[PDB]
């Protein structure tokens, strides 16, 4: 019957879900649980590099809050 | 007796002419053809499960010659 | 560096499949087998090129709509597209878009 | 593990792939081509076995000769056979192709396609039923399943 | 971790292409009142694997090509570019977050014509060359409408960034304001990928260019061709059927976005089963006399419509 | 060795030019010009020009060069001089590369330097836009005269080519 | 009055695609002139602050230039919040 066509669709459907699911998880793993920063324009890049210097550890995604201010 | 297959005169009133403009621009009769193939997608296929099922035959079938005994 | 790795991986992968495709069956040993210019086609390519170039002048339109001279910008944007349509009309009427000899 | 065990299982993997994806090139010459179309029709649906309906000569694994092979046609048949990439099998369908059939004693008919190309399976009938050609195709699958190319190379 | 990311994109693409062959054979079967592969594995789930092994252990031809170096360059270029067109796709986060991603996909897509042209030369056959010339003229003709239609849509979006199309459709699909463009974009994607009713190459009784290829090299052209069918339908869904993105539950986006991308890929198989084939002179007239006049007119309309409603999108 | 990416690309740029400048068969000559075009875009991208670099792929490689190859396959009927020229070209490239990498200063018509292209890049930018994109978008606000003459020339190109190719 | 109707009703029957193309292109050239919202497009484009608003040295006679951003003097985007 027609529903015997679905199992092929499920495999094809799952294979198109892995690339999207993998990229989202790998970014969070590599960016300390946050989305990967988006820097399309020079101003955004300048802030990101500044965050690298302010973190102490040379990482753009380690955010320092008020507790870092005297 | 005989009949004509393709001897129609299409009307030239505005409503009829607009009907064929919608058909030309909005692809009405092409989508009418997609629906027919959609119906067959939900019909039970006519395939039999050979070699576990066999095609019907009749007592008059002519196959392998053979020699009989009394 | 990321975009460089992505291109390297895709084409490196394609090369591997190609060479192992021409050799894997050659690990097998099968017995050796032994033993007009068309003008209309050229005009399609040239018509595409001149149309393709005019598209190059239209790609920056989305950024061009951010200006403070919209009256001037909208006048030239419709001029380029109108001129592109004039070229199509000229070929159409001069039998350029035909495939019959 | 033994070498004779790995080769036995590798032979089963290549045989399984080859007999499960037979792509035929059909030489429809005469009435026997009609019965071959009924094997592709919904009743029997050769495609559900992996046997595609139509394949080009260079993408094909089996040649089905369905109809009468004439003397004016024989050179074309041999040329198509020589250009088939290997492995390649030939199925002879119908009395005309098997031995000439009703036109055996004609001046313009090759008496059997097996004197022009090698033949693996003969399907009798005039024409064979679409369920008789299908039985022949499944008999070619089992023949490919018995191949032992790797088990004979390992003993050379 | 980026290298792991690339492999998490490439392998699933090839697996999806492998099982698209099965799904195509079964959807076509049921629309024809039959079944399709259901013997090689349960419901034909092992049919793709059998076909792959068979092709890669079959002897290749490699005729007396005039070059023998274009014969090997053509499938590398086709498959290499086909995988490259996936790297900027937001699903919902791109592998490579390009600022001009929409323009990157046009650029890489216009290079796929060389593999069609080079394989024509390598075959060394005069007739095979004619088939390559007709295919090339088809591809370049229909990417004129891909470029202009895309420009018209981006005038309602404001950038060439692919992830900005997600923001643009945060209140409503672009299919609603731009359905006439969607129609001519959908048909233009069939012609680009040599799909029925535009498959003159595979349309025997008139010609294909990849006729001298067998075994593995043939499968490489096949894999690239089908990966482009999935990619173009993923592009269409992003462009005209935007899926809402929730930053806390990105998997929700991927499931909805995949379902749309599958439904549009099955529509390609649906259209193949329903219509006869265009003549070569007739698909050219469908572009130079019907689509192009409308595409140019709609481009004028979409340059002016945002201005006269005060609806110009932000640059950033 | 990643800091000298621009110079490495330029070296590949020249080698491609020596490829089709030696004039092998047109099929291979066009192949070498596609490689140089791709490398040429790579250089432009690393200087901050993204729209210009991509315009090379879409219009030059995917446009003109496709018409060149398309016309070659249909009107071209598919030696020591070629090899002699090709070997001569590479040697001059090697010596120019060798000297600019030894003393980092070469004088051939102009005074060239060998420190590295990175030393002349601007050190300050905090804009919320792409300076290259803003300039190209100015074609419609500032370049009114440019648009008219360019469009008219393209229109005349259509008229002229049909006149030339009619043959009667 | 009857000549135009006969002409229009014939292209609409034989060339519906071209009839649609010219109607759409014709609206792209006319409506912006008659549209009352075209003036708001320019104001929105002029209001977008890409650059820094460099301050002006105070001389004493500048009552129209605010001393602080939150003073009531200067251009106002109230019209934009309601558009
Ligand atoms: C990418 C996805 C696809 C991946 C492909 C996976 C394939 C997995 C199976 C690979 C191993 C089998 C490939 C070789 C089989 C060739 C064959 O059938 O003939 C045996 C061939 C036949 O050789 P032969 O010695 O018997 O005779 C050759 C000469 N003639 C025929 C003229 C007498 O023997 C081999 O070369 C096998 C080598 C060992 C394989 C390990
Ligand atoms: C290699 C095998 C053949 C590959 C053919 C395909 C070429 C890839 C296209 C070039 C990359 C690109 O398009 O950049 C767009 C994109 C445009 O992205 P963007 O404009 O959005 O900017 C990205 C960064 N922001 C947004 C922050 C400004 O380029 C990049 O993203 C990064 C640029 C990296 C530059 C390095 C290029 C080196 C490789 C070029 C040489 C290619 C040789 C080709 C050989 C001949 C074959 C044609
Ligand atoms: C005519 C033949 C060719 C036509 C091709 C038709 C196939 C293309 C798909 C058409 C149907 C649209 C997809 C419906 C299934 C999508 C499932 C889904 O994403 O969630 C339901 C989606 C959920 O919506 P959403 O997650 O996509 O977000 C909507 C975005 N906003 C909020 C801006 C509108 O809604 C539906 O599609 C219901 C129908
Ligand atoms: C207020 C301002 C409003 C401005 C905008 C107003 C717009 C008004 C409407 C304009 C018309 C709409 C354009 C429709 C496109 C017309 C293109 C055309 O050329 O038509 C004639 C063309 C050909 O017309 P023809 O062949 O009959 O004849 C042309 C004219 N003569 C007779 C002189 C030759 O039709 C086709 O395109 C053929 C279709 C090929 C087969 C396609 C299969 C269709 C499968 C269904 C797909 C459904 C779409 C899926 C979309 C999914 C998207 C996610
Ligand atoms: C079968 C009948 C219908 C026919 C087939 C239809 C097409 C196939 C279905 C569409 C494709 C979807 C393929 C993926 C489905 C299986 C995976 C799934 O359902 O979602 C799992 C997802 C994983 O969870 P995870 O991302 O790890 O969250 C961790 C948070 N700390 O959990 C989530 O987070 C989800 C939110
Ligand atoms: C509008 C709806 C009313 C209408 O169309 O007019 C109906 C009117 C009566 O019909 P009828 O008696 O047949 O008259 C035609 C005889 N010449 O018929 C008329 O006589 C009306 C006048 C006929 C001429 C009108 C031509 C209409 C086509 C012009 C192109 C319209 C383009 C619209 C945009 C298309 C894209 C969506
Ligand atoms: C409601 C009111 C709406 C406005 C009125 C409708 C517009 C009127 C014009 C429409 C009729 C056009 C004339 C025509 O009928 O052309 C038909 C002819 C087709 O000839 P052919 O296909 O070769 O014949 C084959 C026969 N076997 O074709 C020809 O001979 C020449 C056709 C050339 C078409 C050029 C297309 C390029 C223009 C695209 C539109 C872009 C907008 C143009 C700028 C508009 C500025 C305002
Ligand atoms: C600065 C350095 C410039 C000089 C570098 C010379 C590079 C060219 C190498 C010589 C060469 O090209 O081959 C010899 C030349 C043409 O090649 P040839 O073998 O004669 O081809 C026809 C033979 N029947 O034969 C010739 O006709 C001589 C051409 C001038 C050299
Ligand atoms: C620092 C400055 C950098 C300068 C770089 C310039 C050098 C780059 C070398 C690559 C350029 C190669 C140019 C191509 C030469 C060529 O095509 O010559 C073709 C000519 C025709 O020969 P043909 O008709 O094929 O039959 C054989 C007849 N003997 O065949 C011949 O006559 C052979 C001629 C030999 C070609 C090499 C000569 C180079 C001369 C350079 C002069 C400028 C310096
Ligand atoms: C190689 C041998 C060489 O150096 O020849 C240089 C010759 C004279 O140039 P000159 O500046 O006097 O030499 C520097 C000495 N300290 O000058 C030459 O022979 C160089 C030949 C160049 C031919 C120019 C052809 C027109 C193109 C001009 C564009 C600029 C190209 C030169 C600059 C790039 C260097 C290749
Ligand atoms: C101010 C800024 C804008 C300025 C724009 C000026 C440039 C316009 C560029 C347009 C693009 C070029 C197209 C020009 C070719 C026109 C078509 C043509 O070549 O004529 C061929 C046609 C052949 O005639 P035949 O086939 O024998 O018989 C049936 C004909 N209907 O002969 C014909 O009978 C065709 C009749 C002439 C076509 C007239 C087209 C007028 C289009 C304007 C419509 C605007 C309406 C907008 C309002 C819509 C409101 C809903
Ligand atoms: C027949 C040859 C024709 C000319 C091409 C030469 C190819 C072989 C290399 C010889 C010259 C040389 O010394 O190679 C070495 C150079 C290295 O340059 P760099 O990366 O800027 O090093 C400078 C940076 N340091 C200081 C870290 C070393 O290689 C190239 O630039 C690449 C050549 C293209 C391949
Ligand atoms: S064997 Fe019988 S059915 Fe087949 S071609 Fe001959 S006569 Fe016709």
């Amino acid at each position: 019957m027609w529903f015997e066509v679905l199992p092929g669709i499920a495999v094809m459907g799952v294979c198109l879900f892995i690339p999207g699911m993998a990229t989202a998880r790998i970014h969070r793993f590599s960016n300390g649980g946050k989305e990967k920063r988006v820097a399309h324009y020079p101003y955004q890049w300048y802030l990101m590099e500044r965050d690298r210097r302010v973190s102490g550890v040379n990482r753009s995604y380690v955010s320092k809050g008020l507790e870092n201010i005297d | 007796t005989y009949k004509y297959v393709n001897l129609r005169e299409p009307s030239m009133d505005m409503k009829s002419v607009t009907d064929r403009a919608a058909q030309t621009l909005l692809w009405t009769e092409l989508i009418r053809g997609l629906g027919m193939t959609l119906s067959y997608l939900f019909r039970e296929p006519a395939t039999i499960n050979y070699p576990f099922e066999k095609g019907p035959l009749s007592p008059r079938f002519r196959g392998e010659h053979a020699l009989r005994r009394y | 560096m990321n975009l460089m790795l992505a291109l390297l991986t895709n084409f490196t992968l394609a090369t591997l499949l190609v060479i192992i495709a021409f050799w894997l069956p050659q690990l097998n040993v099968y017995s050796e087998k032994t033993s007009p210019f068309s003008m209309k086609f050229f005009l399609v390519a040239i018509t595409f090129l001149l149309f393709d170039l005019e598209i190059a002048l239209l790609l920056p339109l989305p950024w061009a709509s951010q200006t403070a001279n919209l009256n001037t910008m909208l006048t030239m944007a419709l001029f380029l597209i109108i001129l592109l349509a004039v070229s199509l009309a000229y070929e159409w009427t001069q039998k350029g878009l035909e495939w019959t000899e | 593990s033994r070498g004779e065990y790995v080769v036995a299982k590798l032979d089963d993997l290549i045989n399984w792939a080859r007999r499960s994806s037979l792509w035929p090139m059909t030489f429809g010459l005469a009435c026997c081509a009609v019965e071959m179309m009924h094997m592709a029709a919904p009743r029997y649906d050769m495609d559900r076995f992996g046997v595609v309906f139509r394949a080009s000569p260079r993408q094909s694994d089996v040649m089905i000769v369905a109809g009468t092979l004439t003397n004016k046609m024989a050179p074309a048949l041999r040329k198509v056979y020589d250009q088939m990439p290997e492995p390649r099998y030939v199925v002879s369908m119908g009395s005309c192709a098997n031995g000439g059939g009703y036109y055996h004693y004609s001046y313009s008919v090759v008496r059997g396609c097996d004197r022009i190309v090698p033949v693996d399976i003969y399907v009798p009938g005039c024409p064979p039923t679409a369920e008789a050609l299908l039985y022949g195709i499944l008999q070619l699958q089992k023949k490919i399943k018995r191949e032992k190319r790797l088990r004979i190379w390992y003993r050379r | 971790m980026f290298m792991i990311n690339i492999l998490m994109l490439i392998i699933p693409i090839l697996l999806a292409v492998a099982f698209l062959t099965l799904v195509e054979r079964k959807v076509l079967g049921y629309m024809q009142l039959r079944k399709g592969p259901n013997v090689v594995g349960p419901y034909g789930l092992l049919q793709p694997i059998a076909d792959a092994i068979k092709l890669f252990i079959k002897e290749p031809l490699r005729p007396a090509t005039s070059s023998a170096s274009m014969f090997i360059l053509a499938p590398i270029m086709a498959l290499g570019l086909a995988l490259t067109m996936w790297i900027p796709l937001p699903m919902p986060y791109p592998l490579i977050n390009m600022n001009l991603g929409v323009l990157f996909m046009l650029a890489m897509s216009s290079l796929a014509v060389y593999s069609i042209l080079w394989s024509g030369w390598a075959s060394n056959s005069k007739y095979a060359l004619i088939g390559a010339l007709r295919a090339v003229a088809q591809t370049i003709s229909y990417e004129v409408t891909l470029a202009i239609i895309l420009l018209s849509v981006l005038l309602m979006s404001g950038s060439f960034t692919l992830s900005t199309l997600i923001t643009t459709q945060e209140q409503m699909w672009l299919i609603l304001p731009a359905w006439p463009l969607a129609m001519m974009w959908f048909i233009s994607t069939l012609a680009e990928t040599n799909r029925a009713p535009f498959d003159l190459t595979e349309g025997e009784s008139e010609l294909g260019f990849n006729v001298e290829y067998a075994a593995g090299p043939f499968a490489l052209f096949f894999m690239a061709e089908y990966a482009n069918i999935i990619m173009m339908n993923i592009f269409t869904a992003i462009l005209f059927l935007g899926t809402s993105h929730n930053p806390h539950m990105p998997e929700l986006y991927t499931i909805n976005f995949t379902i749309k991308s599958l439904l549009l890929t099955m529509s390609f198989l649906w259209i193949r089963a329903s219509y006869p084939r265009f003549r070569y002179d007739q698909l050219m007239h469908l572009l130079w006399k019907n689509f192009l006049p409308l595409t140019l007119a709609l481009c004028m309309w979409h340059v002016s419509l945002p201005i006269l409603t005060s609806g110009i999108p932000p640059q950033t | 060795m990643m800091l000298y990416i621009v110079f490495i690309l330029s070296v590949i740029f020249v080698m491609g030019f020596v490829g089709f400048s030696s004039k092998p068969s047109p099929i291979y000559g066009g192949l070498g010009l596609i490689v140089s075009g791709g490398v040429g875009c790579g250089i432009v991208l690393n200087f901050g020009g993204s729209f210009l670099g991509l315009m090379v792929f879409l219009i030059y490689l995917g446009g003109m060069m496709v018409v060149f190859g398309y016309t070659t396959a249909m009107a071209t009927e598919q030696n020591k001089a070629v090899l002699g020229a090709f070997v001569t070209g590479l040697l001059m490239e090697f010596f120019m590369v060798y000297y600019v990498l030894k003393d980092k200063e070469v004088e051939v018509v102009f005074e060239f330097n060998g420190l590295g292209d990175w030393v002349i890049y601007d050190t300050g930018d905090s804009g919320f836009f792409s300076e290259e994109a803003m300039g190209i978008a100015a074609l419609y606000s500032y370049g009114t005269w440019l648009v008219i003459v360019t469009g008219w020339s393209l229109l005349i190109g259509v008229v002229v080519i049909m006149e030339i190719t009619r043959g009667n | 009055a009857e000549r135009v109707a006969a002409f229009l009703k014939n292209v609409w029957a034989k060339e519906p695609v071209l009839v649609a193309s010219f109607a759409i292109a014709g609206l792209a050239v006319i409506l912006p002139t008659l549209s009352p919202y075209t003036k708001y497009s320019l104001m929105i484009n002029r209001a977008t602050p890409y650059n820094y608003p460099v301050p002006l040295r105070d001389d004493g006679n500048m009552p129209d230039v605010p001393s602080h951003p939150q003073d009531p003097q200067g251009p106002s985007l109230e019209w934009l919040k309601r558009l």
